[PDB]
């Protein structure tokens, strides 16, 4: 029958690892680097294009940053179509939490039933997982701000500065460098940008290449503000820091 | 749930020294409305036995269909069909017996009152009675509707117990049935003065008699019958 | 629905996925567990290749199944968590049906029976998780420790160590522990769990958990300072 | 690789025959059936000392008037068990009676062949059934994988099954007492056990009709080994 | 609207001895004001010395011992031929009527054997299951007329020993055969004479360790 | 080789490998006689036993009153087809009042066989069925193959070595069917028959099992001593 | 019976690689040219009409595609795949916007659900990735003109101008040099003939080439009069002689 | 029907009637309102028949599945609960039931717990269900004390289902008394109404309303 075809997704190693994970997690280490950086009165999310061509519509596009709900927001290393099912996923479950409670989700119960997805898809149905490794950076009223990662095994950690996708090693050496805990927003933006800067497998960081975003509370009186940077604005804070 | 529309009168039968007699006319009612006058509802199912139905008719011949599918079915992969494996008539009955309280059973009945009456491989006769509740009995003599009421008490004059079965004849037996035949006729509003008359008979096998009349009937003494108490005239 | 059979007999009478996701749990980060006269101890490592974590936020090592029973493990994160919920939600419903929270025993019996499901259902792969299940039954001063494992089968445990390592730290229990004088206090059995870690561990800093479990809904974790003055305390007595 | 419920060229079941290996694997367990009540015994094998040995649950009761005893992979007989105790209650339900020892194990054992391509693999455990009935008495059966039952009047199962099973053989008469099994499951255990036998890694167990099923204390083991290794000295 | 259900008449009555146990029922079948059958039986042996009677609406009694009968048969078969004790096949028959609780048999049952220590042994059951072991028991359409007449003359209740003042009880003792049957006959008599629905025959089936007899009586046909 | 994975797979010269080898299991199997003459049909068993303290697994299994088979081969599958057997005798019984024909039982039995060897998942049935019966009309005596065919013969065998007692029935033809109103007589030809089949071992008390099944005789089995008589 | 493929035909190699994705889009460049190029009051997408057999009449194979009134959709690589596609992505326009919102869904988030059933296409059991590229171009009020591709991966990307199959790497670099942010729509169609007649080979005229815009409102193709609001489908198909006019001033 | 459970120092009283009726008609005098669920459980008969008979009798499967599973006796509110939770599953279907589920354990003592085919449970001291409920209630409470002893409590059992019988049409033929322990229930006989009422009359001095 069907049996000679197939593949057996889900299934142990000899050594105990889970084959197909391993692999989604090589696919990923191709994929643009995107970084997460958590200071004390905000988060910087920043992602690196996958290699732009010079006729694509910078404005109005997205492939790295979404937006989940109004306080949290995801980056995404991987394939993007794998990404978007996801995410449409976390936002109604969102908006689930919302309905019942009257109250916006907490980060973690997101962020852990997201998780929970890929987990499923390692253990059970016969289907590939997912080739996506998200960072979570969102707030709430319990933690405050949050940053933290999932990848296709469906395990997630918590994190001050994270980096995924390509060069992750090179990149975590450096923002284990220079990070500290009393750190600014406006500090995070920079360390941000100088990683990627140094990590980039380009020849030099352009604003046509990035995606930028923070959520601050820097909103009026005690609410969070979610700031998608526009192309005009990463080219603003790349001259204003010294990139270019 | 149902109600029954074209609707078929009494079915009567009894027991005789040989075999067994079955009757019924050839009517379909629409309620008062006498609607069809050739309505076969004798149904011989092999050389052996004869189901006798009535009520509603549109379950007849869903009745009808499934015992000519039952003699389809029983023929398959079956070298004694017309021998020692041919269908009994206490197979016959068992059979629509329990289509009959499995129906009742998921209140959604055949609503009909069957008669099957045959005869055994042994020579033994057969006589038994379902209808849409389920309930099953035999008897000497079995009668449906009207026939219950009035052709009963006609024929137990002939055969009232076991032992008056060998003591009647085939003559005599039919005679009875013609007889009760005739005073239906006379007394039920929903019943035709043209019948069929079945004989299973272990010696000389089915007869299936078609077209038959009532017939020597007394109405020379309505002539004389006049008004309704203190008219003369 | 998918249906193979991804758990099944090799010629030698093995069930190669099964004792596949027992190299899982070889691989995970080792998690320790002693048990006192008067409590239970749950210790657990934690690997520092990882700096600029998030302590606050990240899934902590041992899980509250109910408020008089913990679950620590070793092996798969992700695969711990499926095992962590179902164990949560079968303490509520024990405790909705028989107007009684559950036993320890039974809430192991539960977990395990969970992992041997696995091991004969079709679509599946095992988890690859070992638990240790510490607590007090209700209204009990008893303590008690259990083990499970990625097959199914679970057992009773005066002092017991799971994962990475585990076979050099279980050999340091099995001449350190008495059975005929278990630990007589916290700070008894806090100790030598510490103890035990520290065969294996690497610094005593941020990479050692500790979790104490008492009676009655009695559960606390230790902080870093408090956990560091234990790491202080024995490295002073070992140098003699 | 091939399907699950696959014929070997020689007329067995590959998964079958290779769930039997697994129970060779498996701790020995012993069954003696007498006119004075069955006895079951089972070597507990602990696998470390820090394990707390009276939590290795490998005698089990199924109803009062049966009795179960295991070897193989230990974690697929909590289906087995809980199917058999289901079945012992739903039969005293429906028939106000107790089922018969016999009919408790065509139960156990009509699960074993429901597996295919129904749960994914095979049992891989043997199950010794003792128990008593007022039909035919004191009984004792070996449940297989395989779907198949035999009744023994003595049985051994597990990694040391065949020496057993030999010495079981010169041992067993129709006018066993009790007492005498009892010591005779002690003896043999003692001889096909790696480490030496104890009360804490080997366990005792019976079936009577006037008592039931009871699993024997520590206490109570302990001076049947030592009632054991006196007579052996005594000649 | 289609009613279900339909009320076939007749009646029975059960009487259990010392190492004995009868079960009678009348031979007439009816349906509102006419005689279906004269000899239509509803007392049944099932095997292992066990008879039994579901007195009601007859489609759904012929439809229980039909079912009964056939779990006696797939007894033998999952029970290496064991023999259904008469308390068994009791509870047994529970789960047949509550199992459509919700969907009734309409039908007063009654079975009749010898118990475990050979001593007569009668059960009887409401439509829906409950169950209770008696040495007397009528059901059916004529009951509340023979009943009253059993607890008389089969537990002696009301009667006293003369000139004791109503102070002592007449001593409860076990009946013969003979006078068992004797009762029988009085009774289904007696019920034939003040109730429509019964009559034309009286059909009785005595258990002993011997096995199953029969005998038959002439009732009045009117 | 290649060709014999599973059962929907055919070999290049037209074979099931996996129903082959299902007829394997039956060929290990202990063996078993049946044969009948026009009044009586008699099923004769060897029964096998794990060791001196085993018992001897029972062969024979009743089906009606008036039908029954024994086996060879998967006992467990032989439970599977023995119940089908039963509910259909008894379908049979409950809704036409009917005794099923020993010939449908037969039909029945193949059809069921068939469809686990053409559909992907299942497996044949691992055991052969030898069925008597006496209907209305008379003794018959059906062989159940796993391949789906069936079988009616007035004697055969099956098992290991079978081929010995099949041999002896095949000249002892003439004699045996004209055994008409005795019993006795007609297991004593099927005693002799499976001796044809025996090697170092002979028929003991708690060895043999015999059944029988004819015009006034229920489907009825023996063992224990019970079967003395025939030794 | 029954489907027994529940399981991924497209799965993760050691170097974490999708090979079924990767071979869908290896089909893809084996596939004729098409290309689609954005102007400030409109946007173009054209291909050419590969004649099977010069018995086949190729009006009645359309790769060019109406989804909505405002959008429309070409492809390179396998017809039958796009086909189908088609007929599922005017489906679900209905489906899942207009049933609920009563108007056509904008051009991205119509691309996103046709994305969603490419994706699915590439972890589902028992199915083979689309063997496609899209380009799908549109026309809604809050967004105003749009250019995407979609790729058998399920993955979308906005463009000024791109061209995809047989000779897009030599077609891109050409509208690099003649694309700027002022283009009007007829500039855009002239420089859409230019770059597609670098890949086409043989004949080059209105019936051999498909070209279709999305421009202003057209009111004679609405079929009906009475709506103000309503003012006809942006979507329109050139006709052949429409593309030889334009073919003469080239 | 009348039934009656108390607890008190020595454990707990149950006390029922005996006769069982279809409307006027009085169908049975020997029937049984006690089950006995296990040699450590009682429940008593009130509304439908079959059903307390049917479900109680399957609250002990359940309950020896439960000891078998955990190696204890079962709770007496996990005992009762296993009851309640079922008829709730089936309330709106018909199913008739009043019942006290009556036991003595280690952890809980000597409990009662009143269980409903509303799917009501209620855990008390003094419980009286039935028809003649009012009736046994009068003589329970005005005669009630914990520190009763085996004896006074057996009898005041047994009068108060008397006095329920002699007023309730639907009650009577014979008292059954239980006495609840922790080793378990001691039955205490079955006593005709008939005989009891005469002998309560004379001994007691009360119905002297009636003449005798
Ligand atoms: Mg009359
Ligand atoms: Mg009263």
């Amino acid at each position: 029958g069907s049996r000679r075809y197939d593949s057996r997704t889900t299934i142990f190693s000899p050594e105990g690892r889970l084959y197909q994970v391993e692999y989604a997690l090589e696919s990923i280490s191709h994929a643009g680097t995107a970084i997460g950086i958590m200071a004390s009165d905000g988060i910087v999310l920043a992602a690196e294009r996958k290699v732009t061509s010079t006729l694509l519509e910078q404005d109005t596009s997205t492939e790295k940053l979404y937006k989940l709900n109004d306080k949290i927001a995801v980056a995404v290393a991987g394939l993007t179509a794998d990404a978007e099912i996801l995410i449409n996923t976390a936002r109604i479950h969102a908006q689930n939490y919302l309905k019942t409670y009257n109250e916006d989700i907490p980060v973690e119960i997101l962020v852990r039933r997201l998780s929970d997805i890929k987990q499923g898809y390692t253990q059970h149905g016969g289907l590939r997982p997912f080739g996506v490794s998200f960072i979570y950076a969102g707030y709430d009223d319990r933690y405050g701000y949050q940053l933290y990662t999932s990848n296709p095994s469906g395990n997630y950690t918590g994190w001050k500065a994270i980096s995924v996708g390509a060069n992750t090693s090179a990149a975590q050496t450096l923002l284990q460098m220079d990070y500290k805990d009393d750190m600014k927003v406006d500090d995070a933006i920079e360390l941000a940008l100088k990683t990627l800067s140094k990590t980039t497998d380009s020849s030099a960081l352009t604003y046509d290449r990035l995606e930028f975003a923070t959520i601050r509370k820097g909103a009026n009186d005690g609410e969070v503000y979610q700031k998608i940077f526009k192309p005009q604005e990463i080219k603003d804070i790349l001259v204003k820091t010294g990139i270019t | 749930t149902q109600q029954p529309i074209v609707t078929g009168t009494s079915v009567i039968s009894m027991k005789y020294d040989n075999g067994v007699i079955i009757a019924a006319d050839n009517l379909g009612s629409y309620g008062s409305l006498l609607r069809f006058n050739g309505v076969e509802r004798l149904i011989p199912v092999g050389d052996n036995t004869v189901v006798g139905i009535s009520g509603d008719i549109s379950d007849m011949q869903h009745i009808e269909r499934l015992l000519k599918d039952l003699v389809t079915e029983n023929a398959y992969d079956n070298p004694l069909a017309d021998a020692e494996e041919a269908l009994e008539p206490s197979y016959i009955f068992e059979y629509l017996a329990t289509v009959m309280y499995q129906r009742r059973s998921k209140m959604n009945p055949l609503w009909n009152a069957i008669i099957v009456a045959g005869v055994q491989s042994n020579g033994d006769q057969f006589l038994r009675y379902v209808n849409l509740l389920g309930v099953t009995y035999s008897s000497p003599t079995l009668a449906t509707g009207f026939g219950a009421h009035m052709a009963n008490p006609l024929l137990r004059k002939v055969v009232d117990r076991e032992s008056d079965i060998p003591k009647t004849t085939v003559q005599v037996a039919e005679e009875a049935i013609v007889n009760a035949m005739r005073v239906l006729y006379y007394r039920d509003a929903r019943s035709s003065r043209n019948f069929s008359l079945a004989i299973i008979d272990k010696n000389t096998g089915l007869t299936f008699k078609k077209n038959l009349q009532v017939e020597n009937m007394k109405w020379d003494f309505a002539k004389d019958i006049k008004g309704y108490g203190t008219q003369k005239i | 629905g998918y249906d193979r059979a991804l758990s099944i007999f090799s010629p030698d009478g093995h069930i190669f996925q099964v004792e596949y996701a027992l190299e899982a749990v070889k691989r995970g980060t080792c998690a320790v567990g002693v048990k006192g006269k008067n409590c239970v101890v749950l210790g657990c490592e934690r690997r520092s290749t990882l700096k600029l974590q998030d302590t606050r936020i990240t899934p902590s090592k041992v899980s509250k199944i109910d408020s008089h029973v913990v679950l620590s493990f070793s092996g798969l994160n992700a695969d711990s968590r499926i095992l962590i919920e179902k164990a949560r939600v079968e303490a509520q419903s024990h405790r909705l049906t028989l107007e009684d929270p559950v036993t320890v025993e039974y809430l192991t019996r539960y977990v395990a029976g969970v992992q041997q499901r696995y091991t004969q259902s079709g679509g599946v792969r095992p988890f690859g998780v070992s638990t240790l299940i510490a607590g007090f039954d209700p209204r009990d001063d008893e303590p008690k420790l259990y083990q499970t494992e990625p097959s199914g089968i679970y057992s009773s445990w005066s002092a017991q160590t799971i994962g990475r390592n585990s076979k050099t730290v279980r050999e340091f229990l099995e001449k350190n522990y008495d059975r005929k004088e278990p630990p007589a206090t916290v700070e008894e059995c806090v100790k030598l769990t510490v103890r035990s870690l520290l065969e294996v561990v690497q610094t005593g800093a941020k990479n050692i958990e500790i979790t104490v479990v008492k009676p009655d809904s009695d559960i606390v974790a230790l902080s870093s300072e408090e956990i560091n003055q234990y790491v202080t305390q024995i490295e002073q007595e070992k140098q003699e | 690789d091939r399907g699950v419920s696959t014929f070997s060229p020689e007329g067995r079941l590959f998964q079958v025959e290779y769930s039997l290996e697994a129970i060779k694997l498996g701790s020995t367990a012993i069954g003696i059936a007498t006119k004075e009540g069955v006895v079951l015994g089972v070597e507990k094998r602990a696998t470390s000392p820090l394990l707390e040995s009276d939590s290795i649950e490998k005698i089990v009761e199924i109803d009062r008037h049966i009795g179960c005893a295991m070897s193989g992979l230990t974690a697929d007989a909590r289906s087995m068990i809980e199917h058999a105790r289901t079945a012992a209650v739903t039969h005293n339900l429906y028939y106000d009676e107790d089922i018969n020892v016999e009919s408790l194990t065509q139960s156990v054992c009509d699960l074993a062949l429901r597996f295919g391509e129904l749960m994914s693999r095979p049992f891989g455990v043997a199950l010794l059934i003792a128990g008593h009935d007022a039909d035919d008495g004191y009984q004792l059966f070996h449940a297989e994988p395989s779907g198949t039952f035999y009744r023994y009047n003595a049985k051994a199962i597990g990694s040391g099954s065949e020496g057993a099973q030999a010495e079981l053989l010169n041992e067993w008469h129709s006018s066993l007492t009790l007492k005498e099994a009892e010591l005779l499951v002690l003896k043999i255990l003692k001889q096909v056990m790696e480490e030496k036998l104890d009360e804490n890694n080997a366990q005792l167990s019976c079936i009577t009709k006037q008592d039931g099923f009871k699993i024997y204390d520590n206490e109570k083991t302990a001076e049947l080994i030592k009632e054991l290794k006196e007579k052996e000295a005594a000649e | 609207q289609f009613n279900p259900y339909g009320d076939n008449g007749g009646t029975i009555l059960g009487i259990a001895g010392e190492d004995f146990a009868v079960l009678a029922g009348d031979t007439r079948n009816i349906t509102d004001y006419s005689i279906n059958s004269r000899y239509e039986p509803k007392v049944f042996d099932c095997g292992d010395n066990i008879v039994m009677s579901a007195n009601g609406f007859a489609a759904d009694g012929d439809a229980l011992v039909k079912r009964f009968k056939n779990s006696v048969k797939w007894y033998h078969f999952d029970h290496n031929d064991k023999k259904l004790s008469i308390n068994s096949a009791a509870r047994n028959i529970q789960h047949l009527l509550y199992g459509k609780r919700f969907f009734p048999y309409y039908v007063h049952t009654i079975i009749a054997g010898l118990d475990e220590d050979g001593k007569g042994a009668v059960y009887s059951f409401d439509p829906v299951g409950s169950y209770e072991r008696e040495q007397c028991r009528a059901g059916g359409a004529a009951a509340s007329l023979i009943m009253p007449f059993l607890d008389n003359q089969v537990n002696f209740k009301n009667q006293y020993e003369p000139g004791t003042n109503g102070k002592v009880k007449k001593p409860l003792k076990y009946l013969s055969v003979e006078e068992v049957i004797k009762l029988v006959r009085d009774s289904f008599t007696s019920a034939t004479e003040r109730h429509i629905q019964v009559g034309d025959g009286l059909e009785i089936l005595i258990v002993t360790k011997d096995g199953v007899r029969k005998e038959f009586y002439e009732l009045k046909r009117d | 080789n290649n060709y014999d994975g599973d059962t929907v797979t055919f070999s290049p010269t037209g074979r099931l490998f996996q129903v082959e080898y299902a007829l394997e299991a039956i060929k290990q199997g202990s063996v078993t006689v049946g044969l009948r003459s026009n009044t009586h049909a008699v099923l004769v068993a060897l029964k096998r036993n794990a060791d001196e303290l085993s018992s001897y697994q029972k062969k024979i299994i009743k089906c009606d009153e008036h039908m029954g088979l024994s086996l060879a081969g998967l006992a467990p599958d032989a439970r599977v087809l023995s119940n089908y057997l039963r509910q259909q005798c008894n379908y049979s019984s409950l809704v036409f009042n009917r005794k099923l024909a020993v010939e449908r039982a037969g039909h029945l039995l193949c059809d069921k066989a068939q469809k686990n060897t053409q559909s992907y998942g299942g497996r044949p049935y691992g055991v052969g069925l030898l069925i008597i019966g006496y209907d209305k009309s008379g003794a018959h005596l059906l062989e159940f193959q796993p391949s789906g065919n069936v079988t009616e013969l007035y004697g055969t065998a099956i098992g290991a070595r079978s081929q010995g007692a099949k041999t002896y029935l095949e000249r002892t033809l003439d004699t045996f069917i004209k055994i008409d109103g005795n019993p006795d007589e007609l297991i004593k030809a099927g005693v002799e028959a499976i001796s044809q089949s025996l090697r170092d071992e002979s028929l003991t008390v708690d060895n043999l099992s015999i059944a029988i099944v004819g015009k006034d005789t229920p489907f009825t089995i023996y063992d224990g001593e019970a079967v003395a008589k025939y030794i | 019976m029954t489907d027994r493929y529940s399981f991924s035909l497209t799965t993760f190699s050691p170097s974490g690689k999708l090979g079924q994705i990767d071979y869908a889009l290896t089909a893809v460049k084996q596939g004729v040219t098409s290309l689609g190029i954005k102007a400030t009051n409109g946007v173009v997408i054209a291909t050419e009409k590969k004649s099977s057999s010069p018995l086949a009449m190729s009006e009645t194979l359309s790769k060019v595609s109406l989804l909505t009134p405002d959008i429309g959709a070409v492809y390179s690589g396998m017809g039958p795949d796009y086909r189908v596609l088609v007929d599922k992505s005017r489906k679900v326009a209905h489906t899942s916007y207009k049933r609920i919102y009563g108007e056509y869904p904008p051009t991205k988030l119509l691309v996103s659900e046709v994305a969603k059933i490419m994706q699915e296409a590439t972890q589902s059991g028992g199915v083979r990735p689309f063997g496609v590229s899209l380009l799908i171009a549109g026309h809604d009020e809050f967004n105003g003109f749009s250019l995407y591709q979609v790729d058998p991966s399920g993955s979308y990307f906005p463009w000024k101008a791109t061209a995809i199959g047989k000779g897009s790497v030599a077609a891109k670099t050409f509208l690099e040099k003649r694309w700027n942010d002022e283009l009007e729509l007829e500039d855009a169609i002239h420089i859409a003939l230019l770059t597609l007649k670098e890949s086409v080979e043989g004949e080059f005229n209105g019936d051999t080439i498909e070209l279709a815009i999305i421009g202003d409102e057209n009111p004679d193709l609405l079929g009906y009069t009475g709506i103000p609001t309503d003012k006809g489908p942006r979507f329109r198909k050139l006709t052949s002689q429409e593309i030889n006019d334009r073919l003469e001033a080239l | 029907t009348t039934t009656l459970a108390f607890r008190f120092q020595g454990g707990i009283i149950v006390a029922v009637d005996s006769r069982a009726t279809a409307g006027n008609w009085v169908a049975s005098q020997t029937v049984k309102k006690v089950i006995e669920i296990n040699p450590f459980l009682l429940g008593t008969m009130a509304g439908g028949a079959a059903d307390f008979q049917f479900w109680e009798t399957w609250l002990g499967s359940q309950c020896r599945l439960h000891e078998l599973r955990e190696k204890e006796r079962i709770s007496v509110a996990a005992a009762s609960k296993i009851l309640s939770n079922l008829v709730y599953q089936y309330k709106g279907a018909g199913l008739s039931m009043g019942t006290m589920i009556c036991g003595y354990t280690r952890k809980e003592g000597p409990t009662i717990y009143y269980v409903d085919s509303d799917g009501t449970r209620l855990k008390g001291d003094i419980f009286c269900v039935g028809s003649g409920q009012t009736f046994a209630y009068g003589v329970l409470d005005s005669n009630y004390k914990w520190d009763l002893s085996v004896e006074d409590a057996l009898y005041l059992g047994k009068r108060s289902i008397l006095a329920a019988a002699h007023r309730d049409a639907y009650s009577g033929g014979s008292v059954n008394l239980y006495h609840v322990t922790e080793d378990g229930w001691i039955y205490h006989g079955n006593h005709d109404v008939g005989e009891l009422f005469w002998k309560v009359k004379e001994e007691e001095g009360s119905f002297n309303n009636v003449i005798g």
